[PDB]
């Protein structure tokens, strides 16, 4: 889903939904190819080990200036009317230029 | 007991500098690091920088190249010296003093600090005195019109503040290089127009004093 | 750097309920050996205070109503029972690493029962009408909701031009709102019809507030 | 039709600060949550570009140092940091009534250091003398400020008929100002006397910038 | 790829109609408008009107009747179709793209659409050369003097634009049915008289270019 051909826009973000597979965190986070690797609710080091019962991939692309206002609660044109964060959102967020 | 008032500005164009004078008092400077604030410009509330005991001092990221801390310890007072404002920046700026775990216990009342390329203007008091024909049911409402002044703040207090009862500030209208203040105070009938009503209009800003009988 | 995206923007909690200010976190971990931090309050009417420090203990001079506690990321600050001293912006920092930025602030607004605006119109001063200019105000205060739109209709009609309005946030300890409408003309205009009105529609008063006010009045 | 007062008309910022520009505004409020406006840049020989649109949103394909905000009415253009290439007029666009005008215009200059102009002179060619006129060609090009008075004053007197300038303000690239001045005289007045004069006194140099011609060369 | 440049227009006489066409290329025209205004005479830029996506067209209430656009869909073309143009109907046309919020995202080059009873009249193009007195300080100035000239544009180069830094542009002067345009080309002081310095002169109206060498 990260190196796919293209993704989508802001607006008609891509909610790939997966479940039923292993997913290695830590390797990613110690990875060196992410320009942000921010996470809410709970540290990248310590949520490589945990069972959940689904997880989604929002695929879409915003500029530089705008990276920062995907975060919950955080306002901006994206933020309120394009993608909408949940407030509570326990996962995180990656980016990479 | 406790003192953390600021003053020293009365207006300042945007990309100049300027030097506030904050008045310690409860607390040694030597027993706790004086810290620095704003007051909501915009989006939520912005720190600037504290000076630490005896010590350096940290700043924050976007402010440190530009305000700087300047901590009178013999005086009893912390003066402030900024840089490169912008009109975003108009806020009350405060100084508190330092808590246990790095907190902000004591708060003081501050001065809002404008940044604008207008000029400063005094106030032109106009009272808003009801007529012969105005009526009355066991109480009466009065307040001023304070428009033409620049910069904020402004505070109008009836017979230099002896009414506290039905007391009510509303917010300054932006007008063109000037500002626009209306008040409103609840008194008894029997005050007025009985006894001598005048409405007492202050600019800290220009230090103004305007008197107008109600 | 730390982004405290603190939500709501806002609340509505009427009195004697339970209000919930969240406050987000990035970083960071052992503030003192936790991963706790403070909380604020800034009055429209007072100057600020503090209300909690690390997030789980009281501070003299505030009430112990407010209280909460918080994860690495998610905080919360809980503040039950709502009196009428909780109308403010509320605020959390963190001190573990500059910059000590605060949160995006959550007003508080006490959500009372609503009450219709008061009712005191002002004709121009002496100075004023000796001067050529003529500026009635007509306040409308104590209300609830916010929510309030005067119309300024002369007689002849409707004037929008030198109509502004004075928008008052919640008082601390008042609960009530209150807004100022002025209109700022000449003496010919005041002297330009006998009566005047100024309406008003506010969610309270089902029917239209209406009070007119004669140019005699001097 | 709404006539956008934008305020200053003309700016000189230096090197490394930051440039405000107002761009007033009467009419409408509050289209969908907002006002705003968009902004441009026209250069001195090339149409305008967008920079900001509603006042709050970056444009790609233009330098990053541009910003803003602004209010229901007043509007701000932000350029930070200002550097040698902002050489150019900036306007503020009418977008919620028709129709789309624009405001006054400020005309924005990079303060740069005090430079002398050249020193030279063109003679015209053969044919044009040999028709009777004469086109004498004065440059001063590449010097700082713009204040400078240039004036022809032939051996006999101060010319008064044959004084014509073409300024060139301050360029993108080219930070400096440069003035051609041309001479208009006929044949008999352009061999009238042997030498002439081009004088031109700049604002820094109390000596005149001179550069002479006779009538031979050609 | 984006292309909205004009052509057609070279001179119009008093009492005429023409229409400018600006190519359109790079977005759907469809799915943006064309938008039309003058390069600010007198006061501020000036807007004349905007077709709408697939909807209606605007225009100012002095160029309703003279002045219409026509967006052809099928050729991407948009026409600006001119009528009753007298001498004080002047005017510079540019194109530009509709953005989101009624925004000119893209921009082209342009039309000087000069209205005029005289006739065209080319230009009278002389090469600058500096005088025995001038001096050099390893930089030696050179120019092409392209006087007499009517109407604009017209564009003058050094090499057919092999420089572009060194080549200095000016004002030209308005005259009575005529212009007289100034040029400078800055070059060391080693390469004239040694080397071939050939001036290029374009004035797309008259579709003249006289080559003179310096």
């Amino acid at each position: 889903v990260f190196n796919a051909t293209r993704f989508a826009s802001v607006y008609a973000w891509n909610r790939k939904r997966i479940s039923n597979c292993v997913a290695d965190y830590s390797v990613l986070y110690n990875s060196a190819s992410f320009s942000t690797f921010k996470c809410y609710g709970v540290s990248p080091t310590k949520l490589n080990d945990l069972c959940f019962t689904n997880v989604y991939a929002d695929s879409f692309v915003i500029r530089g200036d705008e990276v920062r206002q995907i975060a919950p609660g955080q306002t901006g044109k994206i933020a309120d009317y394009n993608y909408k964060l949940p407030d509570d959102f326990t996962g995180c967020v990656i980016a990479w230029n | 007991q406790v003192q953390l008032k600021q003053s020293g500005p009365s207006l300042v164009q945007p990309s100049q500098s300027l030097s506030i004078t904050c008045t310690v008092s409860g607390f040694s400077l030597t027993s706790y690091g004086v810290h620095w604030v704003r007051q909501s410009p915009g989006k939520g509330l912005e720190w600037l920088g504290v000076m630490w005991r005896g010590g350096n001092t940290d700043y924050n990221a976007a402010f440190m190249s530009r305000l700087s801390i300047t901590k009178d310890n013999s005086k009893s007072q912390v003066f402030f010296k900024m840089n490169s404002l912008q009109t975003d920046d108009t806020a009350i700026y405060y100084c508190a003093k330092n808590g246990g775990a790095h907190a902000m216990d004591f708060w003081g009342q501050g001065t809002s600090v404008t940044v604008s390329s207008a000029k400063t203007t005094p106030p032109s008091v106009y009272p808003l005195a009801p007529g012969s024909a105005a009526q009355t049911n066991s109480m009466v409402t009065l307040g001023c019109l304070v428009k033409g002044y620049f910069p904020e703040p402004v505070t109008v207090t009836w017979n230099s503040g002896s009414l506290s009862s039905g007391v009510h500030t509303f917010p300054a209208v932006l007008q063109s290089d000037l500002y626009t203040l209306s008040s409103s105070v609840t008194v008894p009938s029997s005050t007025w127009p009985s006894e001598t009503v005048t409405c007492n209009v202050a600019h800290p800003a220009s230090s103004t004093k305007v008197d107008k009988k109600i | 750097n730390i982004v405290l995206t603190q939500s709501p923007a806002s609340l509505a909690v009427s009195l004697g309920q339970r209000a919930t200010i969240s406050c987000r976190a990035s970083e960071s971990v052992d503030s003192y050996g936790n991963s706790f931090l403070h909380w604020y309050q800034q009055k429209p009417g007072q100057p600020p205070k503090l209300l909690i420090y690390l997030a789980s203990n009281l501070e003299s001079g505030v009430p112990a109503r407010f209280s909460g506690s918080g994860s690495r990321t998610d905080f919360t600050l809980t503040i039950d029972p709502v009196e009428a001293d909780d109308a403010a912006t509320y605020y959390c920092q963190q001190n573990n690493e500059d910059p000590f930025t605060f949160g995006s602030g959550t007003k508080l607004e006490i959500k009372r029962a609503d009450a219709a605006p008061t009712v005191s119109i002002f004709p121009p001063s002496s100075e004023q009408l000796t001067s050529g200019g003529a500026s009635v105000v007509c306040f409308l205060n104590n209300f609830y909701p916010k929510d309030i739109n005067v119309k300024w209709k002369i007689d002849g009609s409707e004037r929008q031009n030198g109509v502004l309005n004075s928008w008052t946030d919640q008082d601390s300890k008042d609960s009530t709102y209150s807004m100022s409408s002025t209109l700022t003309l000449t003496k010919d205009e005041y002297e330009r019809h006998n009566s005047y009105t100024c309406e008003a529609t506010h969610k309270t008063s089902t029917s239209p507030i209406v009070k007119s006010f004669n140019r005699n009045e001097c």
